[PDB]
């Protein structure tokens, strides 16, 4: 346990590494291998949510859109990113963009769970 | 009038990584066309050469930014990233970045600090 925590900040270091060059396989990979290291976590934990948020985001930039919308729509609510990343899909598949609006605009009026975050993309 | 180009170049920076497309399409179009006026050596003209290229790159423009970083590859080493990339997705001018990658690696062997974004280390 106390060396567990170390292991999932590197890996989210390195995937915001990896995500700010155009690298995008191993971001592919290390988001991948997070994703299934942090099932183990429950889903209170914030890392988990930001392991999902930058799973949809790298299964967003590789053009694997459906994949991305689907993990993209199991946790939608839990995170801002992670409904940025269901609209931007939506937008792109013309599916399901009712919830996405339901979704939307519940955390843009509630603006003006989890909201910030320092990771990469986050939205304004 | 330097301060002006320097804050929108800030805000290319900061829509691209914003993760918004075709949004520095134009605000890379306009530096291209403001500073390929005032020189075409100065550290702000392959700066505006290197965003163009780039913004043309991820928005799914290559046919253009191929040329575009052919023409000024030699002058920053972003500019020659991205025509080599560019060179892998279309499948054309390979042998031109391999020079001058082999060129670029040469330099840091023998005995190029720009922090832009998305620049490769």
């Amino acid at each position: 346990d106390d060396q567990a925590l170390s292991t999932i900040i590197q890996l989210q270091d390195c995937i915001q590494q990896a995500i700010q060059q155009l690298n995008y396989s191993t971001a592919e990979f290390l988001a991948e291998l997070l994703y299934a290291e942090c099932s183990i976590l429950d889903k209170s934990s914030v890392y988990w949510s930001d392991a999902v948020y930058l799973y949809a985001l790298s299964l967003f930039l590789n053009k694997s859109y459906h994949t991305a919308f689907q993990i993209s729509k199991e946790f939608k609510e839990y995170h801002l990113g992670i409904a940025y990343i269901f609209g931007r899909c939506a937008l792109q598949l013309s599916q399901g963009v009712n919830e996405a609006i339901l979704t939307l605009l519940s955390i843009i009026n509630v603006f003006s769970m989890v909201l910030n975050s320092n990771l990469v993309h986050i939205p304004d | 009038a330097l301060s002006t180009i320097i804050q929108l170049q800030d805000c290319i920076q900061q829509a691209i990584q914003q993760l918004n497309y075709s949004t520095a399409e134009f605000l890379a179009e306009l530096l291209y066309a403001e500073c390929s006026i005032l020189d075409k050596s100065s550290v702000y003209w392959s700066d505006a050469v290197y965003l163009y290229a780039l913004s043309l790159f991820l928005n799914k423009s290559y046919h253009t930014a191929f040329q575009i970083s052919k023409e000024f590859k030699e002058y920053h080493l972003g500019i020659a990233y991205i025509f080599g990339r560019c060179a892998l997705q279309l499948s054309q001018g390979v042998n031109e970045a391999i020079l001058t990658l082999l060129s670029i690696i040469n330099v840091f062997s023998s005995n190029l600090n720009s922090n832009l974004v998305h620049i490769p280390d």
